[PDB]
Formats: structure tokens, C-alpha cells, sequence
């Protein structure tokens, strides 16, 4: 659904879905080619 | 007859060997890649 998310400190609205995206231990939310959010993890439990 | 058809068969050779034969066109989706890029890339921009 389209929703306004606060995740990871991001603030923004957007559509949640999920995604085969491999996320490194260490790397918590991801940037498309505009350093914009394309895809985050979850800051509480673990889930991309 | 065959002047022609052996010379549409160099375009066809031309064409599919040269990766910048179509270079003039290249330069649309590049300049507008490069507009847009930037066009995005400065919000991102404090201005101050």
C-alpha cells in the first residue's frame, strides 16, 4: 500500500513492497543512481 | 543491382560492428539522461 513510512530515520511516502535485494550485514538502507531511497531494511527486526 | 545489394550489406555491417554509428541520437538520450540527472541531482543541493 501506499503509506508514509518513517524507517531507519527515513521520513517519506511511498509504496512498501517487497524485494530479492542482498543487504550486507552492515549496510542498513540502500540508494538508487539520484542517492535517493530505493530500498531500506527494517531498523527493528530483520526484514528487507 | 549488385553495387546496391552489396552495399546494403556493408550498412548492415557498419551498423551492427560501430558501437557509435548512431552517435546523433545517442546524444538525445544522453543529453536528456544528463538534464534529468541533474535536474534530480540538485535537490539534493542545499542553496545555502
Amino acid at each position: 500500500k501506499c503509506v508514509n513510512f518513517n524507517f531507519n530515520g527515513l521520513t517519506g511516502t511511498g509504496v512498501l513492497t517487497e524485494s530479492n535485494k542482498k543487504f550486507l550485514p552492515f549496510q542498513q538502507f540502500g540508494r538508487d543512481i539520484a542517492d535517493t531511497t530505493d530500498a531500506v531494511r527494517d531498523p527493528q527486526t530483520l526484514e528487507i | 543491382a549488385n553495387q546496391f545489394n552489396s552495399a546494403i550489406g556493408k550498412i548492415q555491417d557498419s551498423l551492427s560492428s560501430t558501437a557509435s554509428a548512431l552517435g546523433k541520437l545517442q546524444d538525445v538520450v544522453n543529453q536528456n539522461a544528463q538534464a534529468l540527472n541533474t535536474l534530480v541531482k540538485q535537490l539534493s543541493s542545499n542553496f545555502g
